[PDB]
């Protein structure tokens, strides 16, 4: 943002944007599996128990 | 900083940009392809003719 | 190879100067900046630097 | 004499070796807009016409 | 790579990069769900044994 005029500035930082959006994405899904993974096993414990 | 100066014709004067080809700049002179500058083009007739 | 220039030729052909500035960016100790006025220091407290 | 737009003439080539650098020489301009190939590189390229 | 120079082939093969990297993680989203439906049935069969 302070070395280029926001015209272009803008161009560039949309591809960070994008790829920053991506990860997000991707940390959530991967997060939202193994979520549904340890809900199992607490379900097959509280049985146990 | 550099700075430097030189004269050529006017049918080559975009091929003086990174990834041109050409034997005027192949052998002539080529920009780096991450060049990061300040190019100026003049056409000079009245003082080099 | 010589150049041939004369007044009878026209655009293209015709002769031009180029004046090329490039800079060079690295962390490494700065000798170039522009005309701006230095400021003191101040300690512990959230300011911008 | 260039023909008129409303009559334009067309020459198909084929059948011939295809050398593409030797034109700069032939004809006066300033572009060269060669959008699609590398003028350089049309020295290797196979075409079908 | 062949067709055009560096400059603008470089733009030309940012798309096929991003789709291929899309089209890789659908595939491997796709097999992890598919792999965690498969558990639920080994461990059913487990408990059947």
């Amino acid at each position: 943002l302070s070395r280029l005029d926001p015209p272009e500035a803008e161009v560039q930082i949309d591809r960070l944007i994008t790829g920053r959006l991506q990860s997000l994405q991707t940390y959530v899904t991967q997060q939202l599996i193994r979520a549904a993974e340890i809900r199992a096993s607490a379900n097959l414990a509280a049985t146990k128990m | 900083v550099y700075a430097d100066s030189f004269v050529i014709r006017g049918n080559e004067v975009s091929q003086i940009a990174p990834g041109q080809t050409g034997n005027i700049a192949d052998y002539n002179y080529k920009l780096p392809d991450d060049f990061t500058g300040c190019v100026i083009a003049w056409n000079s007739n009245k003082l080099d003719s | 190879r010589s150049y041939g220039f004369r007044p009878t030729y026209g655009v293209g052909h015709q002769p031009y100067r180029v004046v090329v500035l490039s800079f060079e960016l690295l962390h490494a100790p700065a000798t170039v900046c522009g005309p701006k006025k230095s400021t003191n220091l101040v300690k512990n407290k959230c300011v911008n630097f | 004499r260039f023909a008129s737009v409303y009559a334009w003439n067309r020459k198909r080539i084929s059948n011939c070796v295809a050398d593409y650098s030797v034109l700069y020489n032939f004809a006066p301009f300033f572009a060269f807009k060669c959008y699609g190939v590398s003028p350089t590189k049309l020295n290797d390229l196979c075409f079908t016409n």
